[PDB]
């Protein structure tokens, strides 16, 4: 998973 | 027994070499089986205060969540150091589920991810700063290879089997 962008960025996609 | 500064010199650079290597004991022994005290056999992570600052409860319970921060941080350095390095890479959010659940759970976790090179500080996070555009190769790999070292010395020390143990469970609060 990602470990960079803010929870909601990946929410986003 | 190869001396500690010798083991050292070889472990970081045959991690900046394969950044995917696996260590073994038998590899690291000479690293943690050393006489010498806690804070000076690590010389860039602050194994020491990780250690003295996160003595919540249990040392059974505070060893596990140091451990699991430092599994974390171990594949942050390892990600930096690949051949392809994942994208958005250059860049941690605070918000980040995988860093606010393990990494962020230790005090001193974010000033790991600052020896990485992260050292840009936003309210959302940490960052390399603008105009740098690599990663510092052999500070990554010592810094890589000592929050596995101390993720392994952590190992032991839950095991009982740790060949300083007596000496470092003083260090447990
Ligand atoms: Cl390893």
């Amino acid at each position: 998973e990602d470990m960079y962008r803010a929870a909601d960025e990946i929410e986003k996609e | 027994e190869r001396a500690f500064l010798v083991a050292r010199e070889e472990l970081a650079s045959a991690l900046r070499r394969d950044s995917g290597q696996a260590f073994s004991l038998e590899q690291l022994r000479p690293l943690l089986a050393s006489s010498l005290p806690l804070a000076a056999r690590y010389l860039q992570l602050d194994a020491a205060r990780l250690v003295r600052c996160n003595a919540h409860g249990e040392p059974r319970n505070y060893l596990n969540t140091l451990s699991t921060a430092l599994n974390i941080l171990e594949k942050y350095g390892r990600n930096l150091l690949s051949p392809q390095r994942p994208r958005y890479w250059r860049g941690v959010k605070f918000n980040n589920p995988v860093f606010r659940s393990t990494v962020d759970a230790v005090q001193g976790g974010r000033d790991v991810l600052r020896l990485y090179g992260y050292t840009e500080e936003q309210p959302d996070g940490l960052s390399f700063p603008e105009g740098q555009e690599e990663p510092d190769e052999h500070q990554v790999a010592t810094v890589t290879l000592e929050v596995l070292l101390l993720r392994t010395e952590l190992s032991l020390l839950l095991q009982n089997t740790h060949p300083r143990q007596q000496a470092l469970e003083q260090l447990l609060e």
